[PDB]
This record gives structure tokens, C-alpha cells and sequence, in this order.
């Protein structure tokens, strides 16, 4: 039986995970106490009689984001040893989450991952949720990902990470914390899906006509993208896409493995009645940069490998005609050496709507995860933000004093400088 | 006179299996759910199969008018 | 009393045989529970070509469904006419080849080959006269192409005097489904020339087009597409299952359609394709089954047969028909357009008539064409393979399971070699 | 009119025979009360092979139960078909051997061997003509291994003109069930090779893989294993209990299966094993029972028969079958793969036909084969003892109870002779 | 008829035995007064009609702890004269417990053992519960161990001794009394099953989730192991492993006979509803170093021979599948000369739960009792305490006065030094 393990690290990880597992329990009919009144084996672990346990852990050094899960409406759902807390947070410091307080808790992190991996029969990959801005998501995620490649070799590891926006960011050492994270998520994480908070602010602004979006609204459709990514395991359809199928189709080179994300239908409860939702409309909607979930413009770069995972009443012919209409457009430009850029997946389960949520019930939905050379704009800008702040040694004594040395800033900068060289070299036309 | 303790109570009964007295069903639970009504029955007459075309069945009188009015399987354009 | 053993791999192979064994079953009049309730005596005469008789009237096929994921058999577990199969003949994997030709062939391939060939060997010794082995798989995929093409090479080693029908679908030129599509196709055709004896070329874009302009359907599912493929596979062995005025078995087509041993890639066609709107108005007589046989729109391959010459063609007619009307119509197509046929072969057309039509149809015919226009399909896949290999993109996966670039250069060498001899014969 | 004396030893053979007398009583048709209620008159013709008459229609089996702990005697008595057993044959101790070969053989076995030889001779004298001595025990423990090999040493001295089948479960290589298994295994086989005329060696890992890969059974117990060994054990003496077209007794087995006195090691199997839901798809015919007969997976031994050439073979067919059809796969398995058989023995396979099938089955067969793959079974035990006796571990439980280390060296003297001679004839 | 007698000497011995017969009376359904409303035959004497007396003796030199047994909840169940008192305690001195004041009370303990063995039909083994860190348990326990060895010769004896921990220990002269006890155990005790208090404190902290463990909580789950290691005699299963099997299978050498302990399913009431407790999972927890009852690292040593008893509904095959997964793991090691190292025992009766206890009703249980060479480390640290302390002749005036001699510490030193020579030599490959 197929199974995927999701680790939730840092403040973004749990708050996505509360939205992620809320979407998961409504799909399988499982109530919040854990009782369903044959496909739950992907995410839920059956124990006893009529009890389902999520196959996930909440790892965060700050206890005040985990305790609200331990006292909320999901008390009876999670296993209490899966919820791993700590004495004090890493305080957006990469050195604390990696050296000082990170090593004191990562031993207990592997103790339950091994328990989750032993209960699994057939494992296909890992999900990791973190934010590189904060040192719990950045440093402890770097420590856990480095350890997992040593502990569980050659297995898939899905990186659902959140990056600082160009114009928007809510911390000061985020240029410092993102660059040091890119030394680990380059050489360990095999598939990394960038997310960006301001692009989802814009997505919630126009498509969902919400003037005042919050962190709950953003993470609810974060849950929609991941659930659409792994709906192929849980339900049957025309063209299934497995985790290792997902990894060999979109990673042409072992370092060129960062991919975009786009969920096409975001419609309100009042605009759903007036929109004629067909597979031609949603496929053109996904490639629009308005529906792009990261603040980058794909027109500058080249699309290199794309996958389109369809949910609902999608018949296999016009979706094959919808891809042809995308290829004819000069705006969506592909790289020269790849004449076959599209992967297609169709599942027959329409996306569930949470009660009290903001999304409307749609009969068709597509999620695009695409590898592009326009993601170099994400890294080069965060490279410029780091290079300006490092030039006068700002916020270094906090990082150096907690175990680090100055030499790890030069290695991480050189590693990220190779990525910008690699993106330009790969995307060059010959 | 040792105390009786409950058996694991498996459904095995390999004597019954090898004699074939009880058939049962050796298959496990079906995975990947079971989606209802997918692929959908088409509008402009309900077509879930190509048996009509591949068996050359005669058209019914209650359905002949649809193809009298329209050419393709898209419904009632005019 | 000759037999055919059916083996299938991948997502594409298993879904075809879910419909293929469905189409065979009601032609022979046996229920999904397996019991026979047919009204004709001629059905039970030749059942052994495709079914094992069992205790209590059960009939179980020579079906060996191979996959590396439990997902495909789960559809076979619950799909219609999926209970007729032998549960022992469901060899399965757990890891999944992951759309990788290297994983299905070399590294993870070896753990299941010794088990799937055991199921094949049990069925091969049970039936007396083996006409050949029939496989239905994909080429752009990795589970049914990577594991399948090694299985074809192994079974030619153990049984070298038996024919090999392969119904392999092909990467579409207009559209694409996977990203490593030319990688897994060129590695499979490089092996399909050496082991397989005859190949039927299929692709979804021609099956999509043939459902539009010939059937007037704007919503074709895969199950609609698998039915037209399943009609072709029943037409090849309609001579074995049923009598006829002129008989042509599987090996008779092999000596007809294959002039030289590497030219075994054919294109298929099914004649009585009528839309329901225009069903009443068309008549059923041999001259109008022939006029839809030779149409380029009726071909279920990418290649336009108007581009290339027909080296040899075959026709598998089914029904109560005059032998002249079979003979004269296929003689008229040798005179009306003789520039589309090869001059240095006289009478490029093989014809055969079976007196038992399919269910409901008064007449039917199946076309197999050894055209040299198939080089247009093989050129495009070789064009895509050289484009991606010269950048070495998507190659760090295939070298991960134990491949070096020597056979990748060899695959392009044999691909360029087989397309070179098609265009040499076209001049 | 020939009868078999059955010996059960230890916690294994008591539980083995509890399921063995379940099958034989049900095959002969006696209820748990003990009265006969079968519908076949031929079923009651040969009862003295396995049961004795009693006043009032009761039937008491002629077998003994032997151990050193009363806990396992409570299991066989309180279980199903346990009330039929002779209370006088319930010979047991109180100490318990405790997985030591020394306890059951020399020190605390001696006060029970003299008690049971008085018991064993009672049915030996009451029965009219002895045919053989069946025992069922283990070699890894001490209750039935060390005590059993003394009884089989003592019973041959009194009765030196009879054959003896032994059904001894040998410790498995993959899984460890007792730490001191290589002690008790080497010391028990040291007594058998000088004494045991023939032997059916079994193991627990083969019965696991049979009941997983073939029976497709999820979570089985030892009651599922003890039925399958009972299916073999009843099939050994099928020709004595029932008439047939060609009958073969214990000595017919012996005369055709041990070319040399020191090569007496066999391997067993039960042929018609089908799954829980696969019995409606099978075809119960003599081609496919022989297909399951010679498969390596189907054997009940740790040895792989493809590794070593078979020195000889046996067949115990039961049911209604064509003797020509019986002879023709048995000739076919000689000719299709002759490289896996010995060369200086023509007609390597013995066959027999019994006219009564087992309960609930139309046909069955049992294979007995002396091969040089039991060579691989002893090499693991010889590797275990030699790599461990060098540090003289665990000897204080042994050397403190009556024997010296020189006996252990003598166990190395002959077990290294057994492994030498079996490999010699393989060349 | 299986029958085992147990003796209880020292303040550890009675208080462990208070919980031992608390669980023993619950398995057989007998009320605490002594009436059942024949697995009880191996622990209870059927006395007349409706009256039962346990076949054990309580004995302590201190008159304190006997009275709270005599005036507790088990005044009617126990035999009034089986309870053995003393004028005064041995007061942390091995000299007082073995020579001066235990001698006047050992002979009243010896005759009641003869009264117990004459009443039973067939005895199986000897169980002793004591602590070598104190005076009464080490002194009279060794004094009884001389007498029962010469009287009831060659009978199997299995011992449960509460040794000092390297960190948590409650007496100053505690390393003196352990060294003097070990000179008596090696030549006389057949198999010594080790125990340690703070390892059971640790197994209450992280598993049962109680932050205030006491001596009552530790002894309650010690009794779970004692019932599990004698569960073959009481209830029927697949492989019965009695006390005669346990010694002859698990001790390789006359001077190498020490033993570890484990008990993997230790789960509170709230934790039980989420754990999926299969045979594969409970097997992996027992061999992990965190779950043992002495603080020694088995990675530091090498396992010598192991024995496993399974209770509850365990099918006999996944126990063999778990063994194969155990032996293929590199983090667990065995000594090179012992290829067959596991003894399997399966019983069908699940462990009972005491009312008010923190242990929840679990349907499967495993106890891992294994010899190891890591027991040298717990003997090296305890000997390191003695050598640094005996160099100044400290605390000797208490010892030499009450019948001991000054030199006797030297033979007990070299006897432990010979044991350390044995443990290092037999773990060496060749
Ligand atoms: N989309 C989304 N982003 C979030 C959410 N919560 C936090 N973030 C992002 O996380 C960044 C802050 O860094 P974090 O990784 O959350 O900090 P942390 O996890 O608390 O790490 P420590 O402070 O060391 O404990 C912000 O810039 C946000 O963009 C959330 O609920 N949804
Ligand atoms: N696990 C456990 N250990 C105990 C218990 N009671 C006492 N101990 C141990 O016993 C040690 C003291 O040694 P003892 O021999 O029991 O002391 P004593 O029996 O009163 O002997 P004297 O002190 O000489 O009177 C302490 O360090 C404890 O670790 C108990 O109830 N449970
Ligand atoms: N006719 C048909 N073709 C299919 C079906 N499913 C997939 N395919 C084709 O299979 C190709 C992809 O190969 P894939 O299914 O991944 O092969 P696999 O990896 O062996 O399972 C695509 O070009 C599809 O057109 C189906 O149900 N019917
Ligand atoms: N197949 C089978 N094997 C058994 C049974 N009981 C015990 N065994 C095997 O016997 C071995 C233990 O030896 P044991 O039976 O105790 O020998 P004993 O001490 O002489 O009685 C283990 O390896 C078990 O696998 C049973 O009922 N069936
Ligand atoms: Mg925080
Ligand atoms: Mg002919
Ligand atoms: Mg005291």
C-alpha cells in the first residue's frame, strides 16, 4: 500500500498542516475525533476500531503554535507524541536551529519518523513543509533534511517551502536565513516547490475577491495544491501520476529541481454561477501569471517541464486539445531542447469544499507544477538582499555567536551563486 | 487442565481452504476508492459505451429525432 | 488447436485488455461470471485459442497482467468483465517503475522478471500448439515499456520458433503525455526490432481523430479509444476462432507482410466505422467496406499512407461475402493508384475471408499495412531523442539505475539504421 | 493386513500428530465419539493400518504420545479429535527436558524410556504383523529430539527387520527458534544416520512460504502448518489403506529411493495446493499436479532442488487417473530437464496409483525425493557447529549430564562424512 | 504439574512482591480475601473449600515492611506464618545480614520453604527478589542462597536483583554491599536477571507520561515482566518456554550468566487509542536501548543469546518475520560464535490491568530477556566506585566488626575483576 510521510517544521508548517489535514479529513469522511462513519492508507494510519491517525509530525521549537493544536478541535486526531515541541524557539536564527537547540530535538524527530516509516508498508516519498525565513523552518529543516538523506537514501522528498516576496517580507534576517537554507535544500531535497506569500495575497485579492486576506485563507488553498498533487494515489482516474513519476518528469538536472505552482480555478461563491468552467478555460487560467503562486514573471524565463494534474469531470480528449492551444501561444515559450514539456494527470474526484471556507464547489480543477528558468529571478533577488546586508557584517554576531563561523556565509553565497550561473547556462539556446 | 486462552481467531481454516468447501473471496480490499459516475454519461443522449457503433444496433424512434436535428454529438445547435 | 498467450504491461496495456477480453468474451457468448450462455454452436468450437476450460463451465483466459503498481489491477479487480481472469496470473509490483525506462528494465526490473516468466512458462506448457505470443503495452511509458521489452527479449530466447504480436502504442507527434516520452520510445524500438517478429503501431492522436471525423464524437474517453483498438486485435485472430472460405493464420501474415526481418512495423485499420447519425444511410457491401479501408483517415497511426508507398498490405475480412468482390475491390486499388504501391512486388495485397462476422455487424474487415510511410513516425521520435540527449537532459536518472551512454548512442544508431532502409526502399 | 506403529515426541510431534490423527480419522470416517459413520464400505476395509477395534464400536488409534511435560499433553487431549487417543499411551514426565539433548537421552529420559518400551511393545505384540515405525519429532529441541533418537535406537535393537519412516522437523536457517539448535541437531542426526532407514526432513520456513505464496493465506497459525504435514503424512501410506491400480508400500518407497545406506535423506511435498479463491479457476487434471509437484517452491524443505541433482524420486498419486497419463509427465520431467537429474540411474522416478483420493479433493499426489540438495541443509548445521564449538560454548549443560566432548567430535566425524558423500555423487 | 516458588528478601523484595501478587490474584480472578467466585495451581494452594494461599514467602530483617503487609489489603490472602519478620534490620551492612542477626532468622526461613515444596507435587524453579545495595536483601539473600543450593541442589534458580544505578542511588555504602554480594551470586545463582530503579523511572517518564513516579509505579510494571516470563506455565500458546528451557538456552558459560530485561508495550490510557500495536512494532521497541530496565548501552556491548515471550493474540509467523527484520539490522549486534540467538515463546493470554493502574489494556506484549556483554559496563562503573573508595579504607569499621574480615574485600574485588576479564574476553572475535 502506497504511503507518503509529511513533516511539518516551523510556524508556517503547523498552520499549513492545520489547513492541510482539515482538507484531508473531509475527503475521506473522517470526523475530527478520528472516526469514519480503503483509500485512507495514503495519509491515515488505521488503528484499533474506527480510529485513523494522521501520518505526520508537528516539529517546532516554539510551543505556543503546537499547543493550540493540542487543545483545538483536533485533539483526538493526532498522536500526542507526533506533536513535538521545544523549550524555546530558534528566533529566526539559522545557527540556533542547526547547532545549538536544533541538535537537542532532532534526535526525537528521527525517533518518530522511524516509527512512522516502520508502520508504513510501501513508501514513495516525503513531504516537508517549512519557511526559510525563520530559523526553526530554515535551520532545523536543514538539519532534518540532511539527516534524512543519510537515514533514508534515494527516497523522494517533496519540498513545500515558502520564500520571501520581493516587495513583502515580515522579518529582517530573512535574506540571511534564506541563503543559508539554500545550501541544504539544493543537495538534499529532490523536488522543491517554491511558495510566496504576496503572490497568494494577489491571488486571493482578484480571483477570490477578498479585500483583507489572512494566514488562514492563504493556507487553505495551499492545502488545495498539495491535495491535488497527491490525489492520484487516493482516487482513480484516466492518467495517474505517482510521486516518483512526478520527480523524473520535472527534474532534468540534479540541481535544477525548483518548480513553480499554479492552481487555476479560484472562484467565489457568487462568481461560480456565472463562469462556464470547462477544461479549456481552466488550462488557460493556470498559465496566466495572475494565477502564479510565486511572485515571478514566467515570460522572462523559459518553461522547461510542466505537469498538469486535473481533478473532476475532465474528459481525456479536450485536455489533450487544451495543451495544444497552450503550445501555439508565443507568450508561453519553452526551452529549445525539450519538444515534450507537458505531463498530464487526470483524477475523477472533484475537489472538496470546506464548510465556512472561501473557495466554491467546482467540477473541474487543474494544478500545474512547472519547472522554469524564471525562478532565477527569485534566487538572484534574494542574492542581492544578502550581498547588501553582508557587506557591512550586519546581524552576523547573532549568527556567529551561536556556534557558526564567518566561513559558512562564503560557502552558502558561493553555492547560491552557482545556481544563478546554472539557470542561465541551462536555459541558454544553442 | 491448563487454563483456556483465546485463539488469534484468524479466518484462515486451511483445512477448509485446501478442501475448497468454503469459497469466500481471497482478494483484499479494493484500493483507490470508487468514483461514482465517472466518466459522465454524455448529454445529447446518454452514451457510456461504443457498443451501439460497434454492434450496429438500430436507432430507436424516441432517439432518432436528436440525430435528425443535429449532426455531431453537441446538442441542438441552430 | 493452435494457441495465443496474452501478456500485458503498464497503465496502457492493462486498460486495453480490460476492454479487449471484454470484446472477445461476448463474441464467444460467455458471461462475466465465466459461464457460457451463447446461442451459437460455432462459438464453442474454437475457444481454446483464448480460454482455458475449467470445472463447472468456467472459462479463464491466457491473460498474464504485468505491472509494477497495484493501481492497474485494482481497475481490473473492479472493472466490468474483470472477474474472468486467473488470480494467480496477476503478477504485481509495489515500488512502481515511476515512468522510467531504466527502472523497469535493469535495476528494479530483475526482481519481477523471474516471477512473471514463471507465470508465462506455466501457461505455455499447458496448451499444446503455440502459434505465438501476443503482447499489448506502451512505448513512451516506463512500466510497460521498460519491463515489457525485456520480457519480449527473454521470451524469444526460450521460444525462438514462435511468432510475436506486439500492439505497442506510440508517442503522438502533435501532442505529448509524458516528458521522458522520446527517451523511453527509442530505447524500446531499439529492442523491438531484434526480438519481436511483427509490430502493430498505434497512437492516441489517430484514435482521437478517428473518433471525431469518422464517428462524430466530441467526448471520447480512453474506454472509447480502447474499443477501436480491441476491434483490431479481434480481427487478427478472427481466422483462428472461426472458419472461413480462405484461411490466413498469424504465421501466414508474417510471410506476407514482412519482406525483410527488420521491416515489421505495420499500421492498422477497422472498416465498418459508422456514426450513429449516418448509420442507416450507408449500405454494407464489399465495395464500401474497401473504400473506408484504404482511407488515410481510417488509419490508426500517425503516418499518412499517402506519403509513403505500401510495401505489402493485408486485409482480414469477416462475413458472408462474394470472393470476387473481395478480389476485385483489392484488385481495383492496385490499378487506380499504383504509384502508392511498390512496383517491384506484384500484388501487394493479402486477402482472407472468415464467414463469421462480429456480433451485430453483417460484415467487417481489418487492415494491416506494411507501409514505408511509418518512417515519418520514427524520424520524429529520433528527432526528439537527439535534441534532448545532446544537452544530456533527463539523463542523470537513466544513468542512476545502471546505464551508461553506450546503449543510448546505440539506440540512436539502430533508430537511424532502420529509418534509413525505409527511405532506401521508397526510391 | 500390515500395520504402522506411530510415535509422537516432544511438543512438536504431539501437536503434529494431533492434526495428523484428525485427517486420518476423518479420511476413515470416524466421529469424535469414535463410532464409524462413513458412507463408503471401502473406507472401512483397511482400518488395522491405523486404528484398532474396541467393544461398542469405539476405535482407538494405535499411537503413543511421549514428552516430559504435561502441559503439551493437555493441548492434544483438550483439542479436537483428542478424546479418541489411548489413555494408556499417554506416557509423560514431570521435569521437562528444557531444550537440552542430554536430558532426554541420558539423565532424566532414562526413567521414561523403560516405561514407554513396555508400552510400545504392547501394541507391537497385539498387532498381527509389523510393517514399519513412523515417528514425528524435531531435532532442535530436547524433549522429542534427544529422547526420540534413543527410542529409535532402542526399538531397532529389539526389532531389526522393519523399515522406519521418520518425520523430523529440522531447524530453519533463516529464523532462529532456539539458541542450542546446532547442538541437538548434530547429535540427533548422529544417531539417525547409523539407524534411520529413511527420513522425511521438514522445516518451518518452507511451510510458511507454502502457506503465503501458494495458499495466499494472510495470518495462519501452526494448525495450518500441522494440517499440511498431515496431508503429506497421510499420503505416504495411501497405498496401504486403499486399493489401487499400482500399490507401493513403505518398502516399495525404500527400495526405490535409497541407492546407498548412508544416502537416506529425502524431501516431501503436497501437490494440489490452491488458494482460497483460486479453486474455481484451476483445472484438476494430471498435467498440472505434476507441474506443482516438481516446483521448488512447493517442497517442504529448506533445500532448493534446482541446486542439487536428484538421485531418485517417488510419486504417490491418489484418485481416478490414467496410468498412461501418470507415466507421461513422469517421463516428461525426466526428458525436459535431464540436467537436474542423476545420470547413472535410468528410470529415476518411481510412481504409484491409489484409487481413493483424499477428503474434499478429486486428485492428489505426494513427492519423495533423495537429492544432494539436503547437502545444503546439513552445511548450515555443520557451519553452525564448527564455528561455535571452537570456543567450547554451552558445553556445561551437556558435559555436566553424562557425555564428553569426544561425542561431539564424533558428531563432527560422521556429519562431515554425510556432506562428503552427497557432493561426491553430484559430480 | 508446573509449580514455582518465589522468595522476597529486602525492602525491594517485599514491595515488588506486593505488586507481583496483586497482578497474580487478578489473572486468576480470585478476590483479595482469598476466594475464587487449573492455572491457579501454579501460584495458589487449593486449601479446603474456597480458600487459597500463595506459594511464596515474605522475609525481612526489618520488622517495618512486614506489618504493612500484615495490616494491609492482603492480610487474609497470605498465610499468617509465611510472613517472616525480624528483630531489627541489617542496616546496609552485608556483614549483619549474613553472619550475626540473619543467622538466627535464616533457619526459620529454610523450614517454611521445605513446607512449601513438600506441599506441591512438582516444583520447577526458584525466584528471588532482592537488592544488593542494602543489608537485608544482599545479606540474608546470599545467606539463603548458600542454604538452598546445598539443600535443594542443582535446581534452576532465576534471580531479580535491584542493582545500584551509576547516577541515582540511595546509600553511601551501597558500592560496598554490591561487590560483596557478587562473590556469592556468580558461583551459586544460575541466571541473574538484572534490574535498575532509574531505568524504570525513565520508562515511566517518557512512555507512561507520568512526571511523578514513585516506588509503587516501578514495582507495578516489574510484576508485568515477572508474570510474562512465567506466562508459559499458566496459559497455553504456541511455543511453551518453561524455566528449565530458560537457563539451558541462555547461559553460555559458568561465570558468564548475567541478563538484561525489556518490556516493549508500556502505554497509558490516552496513548493506546492512537498506537497501532502490531507484532512488528512491539518487537522493534523491545530491542531499542531506551526501553530496557538497566541503563546500559547494548550498542557498546554485543548480545550473546536472546529470549522472547509473546503474550496475547500473536500469530506464529509475524513473530518470525520480526526476527528476520531484527537480525538484518546493523545497529543490533550479536557475538560471532552464536548464529542461532533467539528463543521464541508465544502465549495467548493478554496481560491483565490492575484497577487504578496507569497501564492500559494492550492486546500484545513482548518481554526481551537477553544476555549481553554490555553488563561489563554496569560492573565496571560499580567496581570503579569501589577501587577509588577502598584505597582510603573508608566505612570498613562497620564491616569488620560483624563477623567479616578485612581481606574479604580483596577476593570480592578480584572475583569481580575476573568477571570483567571474562566479559571482555568472550566478546572478542577470533
Ligand atoms: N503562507 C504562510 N506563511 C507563513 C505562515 N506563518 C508564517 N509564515 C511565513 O514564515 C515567515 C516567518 O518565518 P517562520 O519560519 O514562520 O518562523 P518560525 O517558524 O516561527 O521559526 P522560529 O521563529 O525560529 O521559531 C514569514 O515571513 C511568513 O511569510 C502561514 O501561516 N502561512
Ligand atoms: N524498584 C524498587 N527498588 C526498591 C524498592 N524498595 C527498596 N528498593 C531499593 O533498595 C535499595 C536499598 O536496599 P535494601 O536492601 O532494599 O534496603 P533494606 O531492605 O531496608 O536493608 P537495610 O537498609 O539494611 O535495612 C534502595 O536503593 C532501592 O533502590 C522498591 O519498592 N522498588
Ligand atoms: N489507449 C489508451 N492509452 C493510454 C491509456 N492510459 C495511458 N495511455 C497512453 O500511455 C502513454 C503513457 O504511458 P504509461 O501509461 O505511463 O506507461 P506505463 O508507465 O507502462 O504505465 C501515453 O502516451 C498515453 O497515451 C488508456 O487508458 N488507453
Ligand atoms: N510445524 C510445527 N513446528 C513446531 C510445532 N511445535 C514446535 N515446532 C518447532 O519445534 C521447534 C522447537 O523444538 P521443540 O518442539 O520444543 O522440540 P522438543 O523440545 O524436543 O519438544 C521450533 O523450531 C518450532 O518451529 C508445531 O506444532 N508445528
Ligand atoms: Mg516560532
Ligand atoms: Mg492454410
Ligand atoms: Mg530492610
Amino acid at each position: 500500500m502506497r504511503e507518503v510521510i509529511s513533516i511539518h517544521i516551523g510556524q508556517a508548517g503547523i498552520q499549513v498542516g492545520n489547513a492541510c489535514w482539515e482538507l484531508y479529513c473531509l475527503e475521506h469522511g473522517i470526523q475530527p475525533d478520528g472516526q469514519m462513519p480503503d483509500a485512507f492508507n495514503t495519509f491515515f494510519s488505521e488503528t484499533g476500531a474506527g480510529k485513523h491517525v494522521p501520518r505526520c509530525i508537528f516539529l517546532d521549537l516554539e510551543p505556543t503554535v503546537v499547543d493550540e493544536v493540542r487543545t483545538g478541535t483536533y485533539r483526538q486526531l493526532f498522536h500526542p507524541e507526533q506533536l513535538i515541541s521545544g523549550k524555546e524557539d530558534a528566533a529566526n536564527n539559522f545557527a540556533r536551529g542547526h547547532y545549538t537547540i536544533g541538535k537537542e530535538i532532532v534526535d526525537l524527530a528521527l525517533d518518530r519518523i522511524r516509527k512512522l516509516a516502520d508502520n508504513c508498508t510501501g513508501l514513495q516519498g516525503f513531504l516537508v513543509f517549512n519557511a526559510v525565513g525563520g530559523g526553526t523552518g530554515s535551520g532545523l529543516g536543514s538539519l532534518l533534511l540532511e539527516r534524512l538523506s543519510v537515514d533514508y537514501g534515494k527516497k523522494s522528498k517533496l519540498g513545500f517551502t515558502v520564500y520571501p516576496s520581493p516587495q513583502v517580507s515580515t522579518a529582517v534576517v530573512e535574506p540571511y536565513n534564506s541563503v543559508l537554507s539554500t545550501h541544504s535544500l539544493l543537495e538534499h531535497t529532490d523536488v522543491a516547490v517554491m511558495l510566496d506569500n504576496e503572490a497568494i495575497y494577489d491571488i486571493c485579492r482578484r480571483s477570490l475577491d477578498i479585500e483583507r486576506p489572512t494566514y488562514t485563507n492563504l493556507n487553505r488553498l495551499i492545502a488545495q495544491v498539495i491535495s491535488s498533487l497527491t490525489a492520484s494515489l487516493r482516487f482513480d482516474g484516466a492518467l495517474n501520476v505517482d510521486i516518483t513519476e512526478f520527480q523524473t518528469n520535472l527534474v532534468p538536472y540534479p540541481r535544477i529541481h525548483f518548480m513553480l505552482s499554479s492552481y487555476a480555478p479560484i472562484i467565489s461563491a457568487e462568481k461560480a454561477y456565472h463562469e462556464q468552467l470547462s477544461v479549456a478555460e481552466i488550462t488557460n487560467a493556470a498559465f496566466e501569471p495572475a494565477s502564479m503562486m510565486v511572485k515571478c514573471d514566467p515570460r522572462h524565463g523559459k518553461y522547461m517541464a510542466c505537469c498538469l494534474m486535473y481533478r473532476g469531470d475532465v474528459v481525456p480528449k479536450d485536455v489533450n486539445a487544451s495543451v495544444a492551444t497552450i503550445k501555439t501561444k508565443r507568450t508561453i515559450q519553452f526551452v529549445d531542447w525539450c519538444p515534450t514539456g507537458f505531463k498530464c494527470g487526470i483524477n475523477y474526484q472533484p475537489p472538496t469544499v470546506v464548510p465556512g471556507g472561501d473557495l466554491a464547489k467546482v467540477q473541474r480543477a487543474v494544478c500545474m507544477i512547472s519547472n522554469s528558468t524564471a525562478i532565477g529571478e527569485i534566487f538572484s533577488r534574494l542574492d542581492h538582499k544578502f550581498d547588501l546586508m553582508y557587506a557591512k557584517r550586519a546581524f552576523v554576531h547573532w549568527y556567529v555567536g551561536e556556534g557558526m563561523e564567518e566561513g559558512e556565509f562564503s560557502e552558502a553565497r558561493e553555492d547560491l551563486a552557482a545556481l544563478e550561473k546554472d539557470f542561465e547556462e541551462v536555459g541558454a539556446e544553442s | 487442565h491448563t487454563r483456556p486462552a483465546p485463539a488469534p481467531a484468524s479466518d484462515a481454516y486451511a483445512a477448509e481452504v485446501i478442501r475448497g468447501e468454503a469459497a469466500g473471496d481471497d482478494w483484499g480490499p479494493r484500493t483507490k476508492r470508487s468514483v461514482p459516475d465517472m466518466p459522465k454519461p454524455n448529454a445529447f443522449d446518454g452514451r457510456t459505451d461504443l457498443y451501439a457503433h460497434m454492434q450496429y444496433r438500430p436507432l430507436s424512434n424516441g432517439e432518432q429525432g436528436k440525430y435528425a436535428k443535429a449532426f455531431d454529438d453537441r446538442g441542438t445547435r441552430g | 488447436m493452435r494457441e495465443i498467450v496474452h501478456i500485458q504491461g503498464g497503465q496502457c496495456g492493462n486498460q486495453i485488455g480490460a476492454k479487449f477480453w471484454e470484446v472477445v468474451s461476448d463474441e464467444h457468448g460467455i458471461d462475466p461470471t465465466g459461464t457460457y450462455h451463447g446461442d451459437s454452436d460455432l462459438q464453442l468450437e474454437r475457444i481454446n485459442v483464448y480460454f482455458n476450460e475449467a470445472t463447472g463451465g468456467r472459462y479463464v483466459p491466457r491473460a498474464i497482467l504485468m505491472d509494477l503498481e497495484p493501481g492497474t489491477m485494482d481497475s481490473v479487480r473492479s472493472g466490468p468483465y474483470g472477474q474472468i481472469f486467473r488470480p494467480d496470473n496477476f503478477v504485481f509490483g509495489q515500488t512502481g517503475a515511476g515512468n522510467n525506462w531504466a527502472k523497469g528494465h535493469y535495476t528494479e526490473g530483475a526482481e519481477l522478471i523471474d516471477s512473471v516468466l514463471d507465470v508465462v512458462r506455466k501457461e505455455a506448457e499447458s496448451c499444446d500448439c503455440l502459434q505465438g505470443f501476443q503482447v499489448c503495452h506502451s512505448l513512451g511509458g516506463g512500466t510497460g515499456s521498460g519491463m515489457g521489452t525485456l520480457l519480449i527479449s527473454k521470451i524469444r530466447e526460450e521460444y525462438p520458433d514462435r511468432m510475436m504480436l506486439t500492439f505497442s502504442v506510440v508517442p503522438s507527434p502533435k501532442v505529448s503525455d509524458t516528458v521522458v516520452e522520446p527517451y523511453n520510445a527509442t530505447l524500446s524500438v531499439h529492442q523491438l526490432v531484434e526480438n519481436a517478429d511483427e509490430c502493430m503501431v498505434l497512437d492516441n492522436e489517430a484514435l482521437y481523430d478517428i473518433c471525431f471525423r469518422t464517428l462524430k464524437l466530441t467526448t471520447p474517453t480512453f474506454g472509447d479509444l480502447n474499443h477501436l483498438i480491441s476491434a483490431v486485435m479481434s480481427g487478427i485472430t478472427c481466422c483462428l476462432r472461426f472458419p472461413g472460405q480462405l484461411n490466413a493464420d498469424l504465421r501466414k501474415l508474417a510471410v506476407n507482410l514482412i519482406p525483410f526481418p527488420r521491416l515489421h512495423f505495420f499500421m492498422v485499420g477497422f472498416t465498418p466505422l459508422t456514426s450513429r447519425g449516418s448509420q442507416q444511410y450507408r449500405a454494407l457491401t464489399v465495395p464500401e467496406l474497401t473504400q473506408q479501408m484504404w482511407d488515410a483517415k481510417n488509419m490508426m497511426c500517425a503516418a499518412d499512407p499517402r506519403h509513403g508507398r505500401y510495401l505489402t498490405a493485408s486485409a482480414l475480412f469477416r462475413g458472408r461475402m462474394s470472393t470476387k468482390e473481395v478480389d476485385e475491390q483489392m484488385l481495383n486499388v492496385q490499378n487506380k493508384n499504383s504509384s502508392y504501391f511498390v512496383e517491384w512486388i506484384p500484388n501487394n495485397v493479402k486477402s482472407s475471408v472468415c464467414d463469421i462476422p462480429p456480433k451485430g455487424l453483417k460484415m467487417s474487415a481489418t487492415f494491416i499495412g506494411n507501409s514505408t510511410a511509418i518512417q515519418e513516425m520514427f524520424k520524429r521520435v529520433s528527432e526528439q531523442f537527439t535534441a534532448m540527449f545532446r544537452r544530456k537532459a533527463f539523463l542523470h536518472w537513466y544513468t542512476g539505475e545502471g546505464m551508461d551512454e553506450m546503449e543510448f548512442t546505440e539506440a540512436e544508431s539502430n533508430m537511424n539504421d532502420l529509418v534509413s532502409e525505409y527511405q532506401q526502399y521508397q526510391d
